[PDB]
């Protein structure tokens, strides 16, 4: 029975939901742009692509590991599973703290969410994926403590699918603020 | 007669109005018309009861009559193109801005209350070339030398020639206000700043028939006395608006200069009333 | 799965043209030029139904078809044993409780509040996910 | 100046004589007389962004000295207290600082502390109004308002309460809201309900938790 897996199905549906809702933080994001007129980055704020793509990298090759995982979990191996989330984990965490560094360095050199125009729709913009990433932190670390907790079925399987995608989801969103902020401008 | 069929629009005192009031007209009777054949059809099969001498036979059981759709979906479509052409064509001839106005009215809206400026006179006939202030704009808002300011004790009052071409320039202090003037049959929102949210906050009107008072709401949602904003607008001559002109550049109220050209200082249409708070209030 | 496929499809291919019409006609003939907001609202809308309807597609291209999706069917043939549906649990009101928590730490700025409905949250969500993993008690 | 402060007051159709009154005598429907009040009360009330309004305290509008212009603007209609200036040109920060701290502190305790707190925090007053916390009010606003006496709070005039013992207030206050706590995390300033809370749902949780571990359950 079950042809089409029904997990599937909702976390697709909810993933275009939050496609909705980043949807509306780059509508806000646009406008206020075309507003300023000039130097549109104002008088404090310099990126630092020095920093900014390293992270990035990091995030496509936890994506990679994911992948890994994935394909280790739809052959009934819960160990390979496990590191290969781990080492997702891992990587998604440092991508989180690098992020928390630049907004120090960026908060202590001028620009503010109360400063500008510009460093509101910035921290918006980059503080929601910040928060849908320690998200997706979360949800690995429980399905790590589920698998360690019954045998292995393809239920379990499933959950691991779904998460994984989730995670892919994440990183393309990444991707585009990333393309949209830091190269288009 | 079209009285009735104008379900309360009053008759506009603008060429802009009157001509949306015929457009108005008839879209009303279209959809009367319309509203009736439908209303028909629903009452004539309510006579198809249940008859105690139908036996144990359902009826026809027919359902998917196919071209009756066609025809049905491609006559709507007949009705609503010629009504999105007319509509086309009487919106456009609503907002035409022609660059050479004879009167330029500024008008502030703020938090319960309105101001008029007067910025610009010129008269085709040749005559009147009055002039603005701005020594003092230091961004949006536009100061002018003869300024009519609204209280609470008193309501403004904006006094305009008849048979002129008049400009509105629209500019909003703090929240967004409504300009509506009723008998002008149109209405136009007033903004903060207008430039940087891509509105044109400019209108104009090409002469005013009649004469006398009219009213004016605010039609927006501004906080506690949104409907505590009231003005009036009063249209006289040529020859009284020359005289009320000279009368204020004599500095004088608008009270003074209404009641130098004989004509009731106050406001006529609408009166002040005080900032309420209740019927058993103690006062 | 074809219908749902190319319900999905029919909506994509409506919003993407009324996407990039909107785009132009903005581009040109507006007063300040593009809107930059209903066309990222348009172009994202597209992009839902397009996710959308890409993973039904790519379901579908690899199915054998279903008892539900092929006429003459007969109800012995989706005779069988069904997945797993919860009978009841008491976990979604304290979800709900939690998340209500924090909703009223943020109302009112009150940073302790936030804190103690985030953790709320998480262990209500922890307990809903193991509900039906737990082992028997290892005495 | 004076000129541009008139100005300031009349031109302001959106702001002052709608409330007030081009004579500052006071509108009987809007505001107060506004006669007797010096530059101080323009200072506290403007630069804390109380004033023009439609009450709690929020950004000023007028900000590049068109706030000193309306102060002096209403000081010459009518005398009264006067913004302290240091002998620069500037308002003065660091010297209405004092030195003394026990007679600040029990000053505070006698004359302030029954309506915010001991440590400046906000406080609860009869139907709805209630009194603010102390900790974004800057040196001058302090000054200020303890001289002028806003809305339900008493006016302390600089002949009941010496400009010493203000500035002594002043110390106890900016001491009182800038020092590290020595003891751990601050629990919001309070008395033990915090306290009682975090003892029902910190210290009691884990005992139970660590109860629900070691011993069985049936
Ligand atoms: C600011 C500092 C100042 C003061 C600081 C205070 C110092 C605090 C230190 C105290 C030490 C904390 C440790 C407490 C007990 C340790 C438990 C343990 O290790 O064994 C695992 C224990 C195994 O239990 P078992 O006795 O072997 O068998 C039970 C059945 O098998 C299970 O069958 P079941 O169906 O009965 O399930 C029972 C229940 C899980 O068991 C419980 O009942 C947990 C609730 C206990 C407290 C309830 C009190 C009232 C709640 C309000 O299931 C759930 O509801 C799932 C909830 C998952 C909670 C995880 C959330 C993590 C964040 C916590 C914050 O499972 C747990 O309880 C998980 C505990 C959380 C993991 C440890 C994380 C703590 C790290 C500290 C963070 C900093
Ligand atoms: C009067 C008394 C007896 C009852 C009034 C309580 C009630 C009217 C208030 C909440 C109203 C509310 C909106 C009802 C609808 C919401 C509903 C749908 C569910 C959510 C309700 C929840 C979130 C209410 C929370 C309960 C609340 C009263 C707990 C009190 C905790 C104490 C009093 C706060 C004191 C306090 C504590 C406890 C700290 O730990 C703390 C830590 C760090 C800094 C400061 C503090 C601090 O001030
Ligand atoms: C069981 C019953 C009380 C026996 C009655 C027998 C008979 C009727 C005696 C007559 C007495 C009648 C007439 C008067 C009752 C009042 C009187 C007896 C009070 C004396 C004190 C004493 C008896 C307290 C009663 C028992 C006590 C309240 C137990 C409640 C807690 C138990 C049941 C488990 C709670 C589990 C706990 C770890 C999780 C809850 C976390 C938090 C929300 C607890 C709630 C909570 C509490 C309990 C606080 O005390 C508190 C104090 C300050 C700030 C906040 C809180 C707070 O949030
Ligand atoms: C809404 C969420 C918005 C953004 C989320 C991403 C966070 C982005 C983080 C960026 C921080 C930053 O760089 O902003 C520097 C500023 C300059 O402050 P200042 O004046 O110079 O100094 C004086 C300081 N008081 O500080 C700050 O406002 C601190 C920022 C506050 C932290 C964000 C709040 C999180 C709340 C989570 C909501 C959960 C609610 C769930 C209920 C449904
Ligand atoms: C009608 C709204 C309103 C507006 C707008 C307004 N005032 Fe006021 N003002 C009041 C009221 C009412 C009070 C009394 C304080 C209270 O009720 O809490 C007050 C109090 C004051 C006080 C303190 C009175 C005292 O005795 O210490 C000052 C100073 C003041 N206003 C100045 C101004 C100035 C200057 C402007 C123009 C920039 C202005 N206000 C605009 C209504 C207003
Ligand atoms: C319960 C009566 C009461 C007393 C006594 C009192 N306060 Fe106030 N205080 C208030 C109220 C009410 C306000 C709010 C003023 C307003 O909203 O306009 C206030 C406002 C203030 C503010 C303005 C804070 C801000 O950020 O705007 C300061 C500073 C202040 N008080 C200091 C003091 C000092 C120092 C003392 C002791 C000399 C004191 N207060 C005594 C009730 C009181
Ligand atoms: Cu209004």
């Amino acid at each position: 029975l079950n042809r089409p897996n029904m997990v599937s199905v909702g976390t697709i549906v909810w993933l275009s939901s939050e496609l909705m809702f980043f949807a509306g933080l780059f509508a806000m994001y646009f406008t206020a742009r075309a507003q300023a007129g000039g130097a549109w980055p104002p008088e404090p704020t310099e990126l630092n692509l020095a920093l900014a793509v390293p992270v990035t990298l990091v995030l496509i090759a936890s994506s990679f590991t994911c992948q890994m995982g994935v394909f280790a979990a739809e052959r009934g191996d819960v160990f390979g599973l496990r590191r290969w989330y781990v080492i997702t984990f891992l990587m998604g965490l440092f991508f989180v703290l690098g992020q928390g560094y630049e907004y120090i360095h960026l908060v202590e050199h001028g620009t503010t969410i109360p400063g500008s125009a510009y460093g509101s729709v910035f921290y918006l913009a980059t503080g929601f994926h910040g928060l849908h990433v320690i998200g997706g932190l979360v949800a690995f670390v429980l399905l790590l403590a589920r698998t360690k907790m019954s045998k292995f079925t393809p239920a379990q399987a499933t959950a691991a699918i779904v998460v994984s995608y989730y995670w892919h989801f994440v990183d393309i969103v990444w991707i585009a603020l990333f393309a949209t902020i830091y190269f288009v401008r | 007669w079209s009285d009735a069929l104008a379900l309360g629009w009053p008759t506009g005192i603008t060429p802009e109005a009157k001509l949306n009031r015929e457009l108005w007209i008839g879209s009303v009777i279209a959809s009367f018309a319309v509203g009736a054949i439908v209303w028909g059809l629903i009452f004539w099969t309510s006579a198809f009861h249940r008859k105690k001498a139908t036996d144990t036979e359902l009826p026809r059981q027919f359902g998917y009559n196919m071209p009756l759709e066609l025809t049905l979906t491609v006559i709507p479509f007949l009705i609503i193109s010629v009504l999105f052409y007319f509509t086309v064509v009487v919106q456009e001839r609503m907002m035409h801005k022609d660059p050479n106005p004879e009167v330029v009215i500024d008008v502030t809206a703020f938090q319960w209350n309105w101001k008029f400026g007067y910025q610009k006179i010129a008269f085709a006939d040749g005559s009147f070339d009055y002039d603005g202030a701005d020594p003092e704009r230091k961004t949006y808002l536009n100061f002018d030398k003869i300024e009519t300011l609204g209280t609470s004790s008193e309501i403004p009052v904006l006094v305009l020639p008849a048979g002129k071409r008049i400009e509105f320039v629209l500019n909003s202090a703090d929240v967004i206000h409504g300009f509506w003037v009723p008998e002008f049959l149109f209405k136009r929102d007033v903004l903060p700043e207008p430039k940087a949210n891509n509105s044109d906050n400019v209108f104009q009107v090409s002469e005013i028939q009649q004469t006398g008072a009219f009213v004016g709401r605010c039609t927006e949602m501004c906080g506690t006395f949104h409907a505590m904003m009231n003005f009036e607008v009063r249209v006289v001559e040529p020859n009284d608006f020359k005289a009320y002109i000279d009368q204020r550049n004599a500095g004088k109220t608008n009270a003074e200069a209404l009641a130098a050209i004989n004509q009731p200082p106050l406001a006529i249409t609408t009166e002040p009333f005080e900032s309420r708070r209740g019927e058993l209030v103690p006062q | 799965m074809h219908i749902e496929a190319r319900l999905f499809e029919i909506l994509t291919a409506f919003f993407a043209l009324a996407a990039v019409v909107y785009a132009v006609l903005t581009a040109m003939f507006a007063t300040g030029g593009v809107e930059w907001a209903g066309t990222t609202a348009l172009v994202l809308t597209t992009g839902l139904t397009l996710i959308t309807g890409t993973f039904f597609r790519f379901v579908a291209r690899r199915l054998d078809t279903r008892p539900e999706d092929y006429e003459d069917a007969e109800i012995s043939d989706g005779a069988g044993e069904l997945g797993f549906f919860a009978p009841h649990s008491w976990w979604p009101i304290l979800i709900s409780l939690s998340f209500s928590t924090a909703a009223v730490g943020a109302a009112l700025w009150l940073p302790w509040l936030i804190a103690a409905g985030v953790a709320f949250v998480i262990t209500s969500v922890c307990g809903l996910v193991f509900e039906y993993y737990w082992g028997p008690e290892k005495h | 100046s004076s000129a541009l402060l008139r100005t300031g007051k009349q031109l302001f159709d959106t702001s002052c004589v709608s409330c007030h009154g081009a004579n500052l005598q006071g509108v009987p429907d809007h505001g107060p007389s506004l006669i007797g009040v010096g530059e101080a009360a323009v200072y506290f009330q403007v630069s804390t962004g109380r004033m023009p309004a439609m009450a709690p305290r929020k950004d000023p509008i007028f900000d590049e000295a068109q706030i000193d212009a309306i102060g002096a603007y209403v000081q010459a209609n009518g005398g009264g207290p006067t913004v302290v200036r240091n002998p620069d040109g500037s308002i003065a920060t660091q010297s209405l600082r004092g030195n003394d701290l026990g007679r600040g502190g029990d000053l505070f305790r006698l004359n302030c502390a029954s309506c915010h707190n001991f440590t400046g925090k906000g406080g609860a007053l009869s139907s709805g109004k209630y009194a603010p916390d102390l900790a974004p009010a800057n040196e001058q606003q302090i000054l200020t308002a303890m001289l002028t006496g806003p809305q339900n709070m008493p006016k302390f005039s600089n002949r009941q309460l010496s400009f010493e013992a203000k500035k002594d207030i002043i110390a106890y206050v900016k001491v009182a809201t800038e020092a590290r706590q020595p003891g751990g995390y601050l629990l919001g300033g309070f008395g033990p309900a915090p306290e009682g809370m975090a003892m029902w749902i910190i210290g009691m949780v884990a005992a139970i938790g660590l109860a629900l571990w070691i011993g069985a359950r049936s």
